[PDB]
């Protein structure tokens, strides 16, 4: 099946790139939502046609970065008292036009848990979707190829540029040694890739000149802004991948900005 | 035909003033441009996402 689906494989990608959520959730939703790529769900006592409002909520549980969703948490708390049940919740769910409620407010749906549990819930979901995707790339020895670890970035970025696309292919020439990329050395990077919004902010002085800080303190300032450490080699391939200009560094227009605008 | 029907011989055909060197220096200067506007154009496709080797 050569050219059977290399239109829909790009089309569904184009849908998942930028499109309306209507057909997006029509692909039932119970767990088909994992199609959003290309152990929480065991606890998903959901109802197949759940909603698209929760969907809008759901992707934001992966879209909203770390420090910001605290405000979404606060915005969720219009009743104050550190807690808000479905009254405000399901209302702002309705304004667009269940398992999470059973997961938050219990199967009774009434007992209002501390909405501080919005964070940890956001933590594992970001992990699980990243987890399942890590198996989709078939981690050999618990590790994946640098062209896979770079591939998911492209799958994350969702950009259409033939050059860097080929650079993703050409990396085996730039990296023929082979090390494999573990699930932890990629999860830490995405948490950084999540909080990109503040990095460029923290990097503004560099942004006033450029070069994205020589790839090493980049990793250092990453841990500062991202609250999580990365290794050295993990980012060397990233700078090797996105070095479109061949300068050995990045401009904001090289790597950062594309990430920044990705939050659309 | 080489000879006319009367039996005479057709006149001398007319070349053009060592045109062989004239053409030879209208092909090459427009052949060298062939290399340029190709290489320049392909490199111009590196500037964008239209194509890449």
């Amino acid at each position: 099946s050569g050219f059977r689906d290399r239109k829909v494989m790009e089309y569904e990608n184009r849908i998942r790139a930028y499109s309306t959520p209507d057909k997006i959730f029509r692909y039932f939703t119970p767990e088909d939502f994992v199609r959003s790529i290309t152990s929480i769900f065991y606890t998903l006592g959901e109802c197949g046609l759940i909603s698209f409002s929760d969907y809008i909520f759901l992707t934001t549980v992966l879209s909203t970065p770390q420090r910001n969703f605290e405000i979404a948490f606060k915005m969720f708390d219009l009743n104050g008292d550190g807690e808000v049940d479905m009254e405000e919740f399901e209302q702002v769910q309705s304004i667009i036009r269940s398992a999470l409620t059973t997961y938050f407010f219990g199967a009774d749906l009434k007992g209002k848990l501390t909405i501080k549990n919005f964070l940890e819930f956001q933590r594992k979901l970001q992990h699980d979707v990243l987890k399942l995707e890590f198996e989709r790339h078939d981690p050999v020895d618990g590790r994946i190829t640098e062209r896979q670890f770079g591939g998911m970035l492209l799958a994350y970025s969702g950009v259409q540029s033939k050059k860097l696309t080929a650079m993703q292919r050409q990396l085996k020439k730039h990296f023929k040694e082979g090390k494999g990329l573990t699930f932890q050395e990629v999860e830490n990077f995405f948490t950084f890739l999540k909080n990109i919004n503040d990095v460029d902010t923290a990097l503004s002085f560099y942004h006033m000149a450029g070069a994205s800080l020589d790839k090493v303190t980049m990793q250092q300032v990453a841990r500062t802004v991202a609250k999580v450490e990365l290794s050295d080699h993990v980012c060397d391939v990233v700078f090797a991948l996105f070095d479109c200009d061949g300068n050995g560094e990045l401009s904001n227009k090289e790597f950062v900005s594309i990430m920044k605008q990705r939050l659309m | 035909v080489i000879v006319t029907r009367s039996g005479a011989i057709l006149p001398k055909p007319v070349k053009m003033s060592f045109g062989l060197l004239r053409v030879f220096s209208i092909v090459i200067p427009f052949l060298y441009v062939g290399t340029l506007i190709s290489k320049n154009f392909a490199a111009l496709l590196e500037e964008h996402d239209i194509f890449v080797p």
